RNA sequence: GGAUGUGUCGUCGCAUAGACAGCCAGGAGGUUGGCUUAGAAGCAGCCACCCUUCAAAGAGUGCGUAAUAGCUCACUGGUC
């Protein structure tokens, strides 16, 4: 409707056509068409499945918008790799499993155009972290 | 609060404060500052202020403990026809007696918990921090 | 640490900031007065197994160590204290404070580190060499876990004046 | 109970590795951390404070929002 532009940062489930909670006016309130993203974002959820892939939209003016895809949280395959689909309800009094360090290298090679870290194995123990206060206990590390 | 079986009525007088002041089963001690009396409620209340601001759990040694009696008579009467029945019980807390003792918690949590008490008490207060090895 | 007088008459120092003390050799006895401001820094630094040299304003210079202190209630401060003349290869029992090192798996689960008490008597080291501090490890105590007084490990020529099946060190569970 | 009133002592701390204040800028990527939730994404409530990049940037302090987004601090650099 105007010409006042905007970076704007959100996050949306994947294989999903959003109602009224997550975009509706949080987005489309600074001018950017809801017709064709339901079928532009929601045809590239048919890529990387189940998961909630992070979207960042930037909106110029009229009826324009850009877009940028990013990776799923493999907090989808964790508590799938285990099996419970809710997270432990607290961290260090009550586990969930134990991934490897191979489906550590699905994380850090889908996140290549994420984590700014270098070698191996600062890309490795970087989400690491991420499935350390989710609940989980590592399999590894040195020695062995 | 209460002690559970005695004698019944008793008396009052004042100097310095006997046993203890010392920092036993704790790190950081309140300590009186004035020879007051010290109601069960009061210490309740002091006990419950700190209780809730440790949250769970710290931990919590109330020393001053409430075993004289003090009376009241009855409402409009001509003195005299007795002595007054057991309104309420109350410890006799000299000065530099410790009253309060909590650890497991850090310096500003014991600060706190203890100012929190403090603005409770009919008295002046004073915090402070062990050394006082005279036995233990 | 220099004191200089010892009449039994104390207006000399009283304000001037000093404390009132008496060394005893046990066989030689000696009274006297110390500025407080050093006995302050002092007794901060070394504690009871202290061990510091004592020059009295007369040339003659002796080690000792610090046997007991005596407060005012009201103003929280040293008025008072007893002094140990040390000897050379026993002394007498020293009691020294028990520490705690390390992350414990109690804090983690649910519970907390209680010193449930804080200094522990020894006989003994050869006085010289006292223990001044008494690391405990705790990091492999669960919460309902005690520490007897046995389980502490002295450092060699030290026995141990407590009933070593007395609770020391034990962590306790939440609320 | 409170208070940068003013005198006097003492403690501790930071500073010729440049500080307190002032002024420019960054304030980070995992990560809406997990739990709860109709949504909680630093910020209504229960457990933990791990890595990445660096000269420096802490699951982080207050305001904010129904929740985002947003303003600013703890750290560092220049300035003096």
């Amino acid at each position: 409707m105007r010409r006042v532009a905007g970076i704007v940062k959100l996050q949306l489930p994947a294989g999903k056509a959003t109602p009224a909670p997550p975009v509706g006016p949080a987005l489309g309130q600074y001018g950017a068409n809801i017709m064709e993203f339901t079928k532009a974002f929601n045809a590239q959820t048919a890529d990387k499945g189940d998961a909630i892939i992070p979207v960042e939209i930037t909106i110029y003016a009229d009826r324009s918008f850009t877009f940028i895809t990013k990776t799923p949280p493999m907090s989808y395959l964790i508590r799938k790799a285990a099996g419970i689909g809710k997270g432990s309800s607290t961290p260090n009094k009550a586990k969930v499993g134990k991934l490897n360090w191979d489906q550590v290298l699905e994380i850090a090679k889908t996140k290549m155009p994420d984590l700014n870290a270098g070698s191996v194995e600062a890309a490795a123990n970087t989400v690491a972290g991420t499935a350390r206060s989710m609940g989980v206990t590592v399999e590894g590390g040195p020695n062995a | 609060k209460r002690t559970k079986f005695r004698k019944q009525f008793r008396g009052r007088m004042t100097g310095d404060a006997k046993g203890g002041d010392y920092v036993a089963f704790g790190d950081y001690g309140l300590i009186a500052m004035e020879p007051a009396w010290i109601k069960s409620n009061q210490i309740e209340a002091c006990r419950i202020v700190m209780s809730r601001h440790f949250r769970r759990g710290g931990k919590i040694y109330i020393r001053i403990f409430p075993d004289k009696p003090v009376t009241k008579k009855p409402a409009e009467t001509r003195m005299g026809k007795g002595k007054g029945a057991v309104e309420y019980w109350v410890s006799v807390v000299k000065p530099g007696r410790v009253m309060f003792e909590v650890a497991g918690v850090t310096e500003e949590q014991a600060k706190e918990a203890f100012r929190l008490a403090g603005h409770k008490l009919p008295i002046q207060t004073k915090m402070v921090k062990r050394e006082v090895y005279d036995e233990a | 640490m220099e004191l200089t007088a010892k009449p039994r008459t104390p207006k000399q120092k009283l304000d001037e900031s000093m404390i009132a003390a008496v060394a005893y050799n046990k066989e030689n006895n000696v009274s006297f007065a110390l500025d407080r401001k050093a006995f302050d820094r002092a007794f901060r630094q070394q504690s009871t197994t202290g061990l510091f040299d004592i020059t009295v304003e007369g040339g003659e210079t002796f080690p000792a160590l610090v046997k007991a202190v005596q407060m005012d209630k009201r103003k929280r401060a040293p008025i008072h204290v007893d002094f140990y003349m040390v000897t050379y290869g026993e002394p007498v029992e020293v009691s020294v404070p028990v520490h705690t090192t390390g992350r414990s798996q109690g804090e983690v689960q649910g519970g907390l580190v209680d010193i449930v008490v804080h200094n522990l008597q020894i006989v003994a080291p050869g006085p010289r060499r006292i223990p001044q501090e008494l690391v405990v490890d705790v990091t492999k105590m669960n919460i309902g876990d005690h520490i007897t007084a046995g389980d502490i490990k002295l450092p060699e020529g030290c026995t141990l004046a407590a009933d070593p099946e007395l609770t020391v060190v034990s962590v306790l569970p939440p609320r």
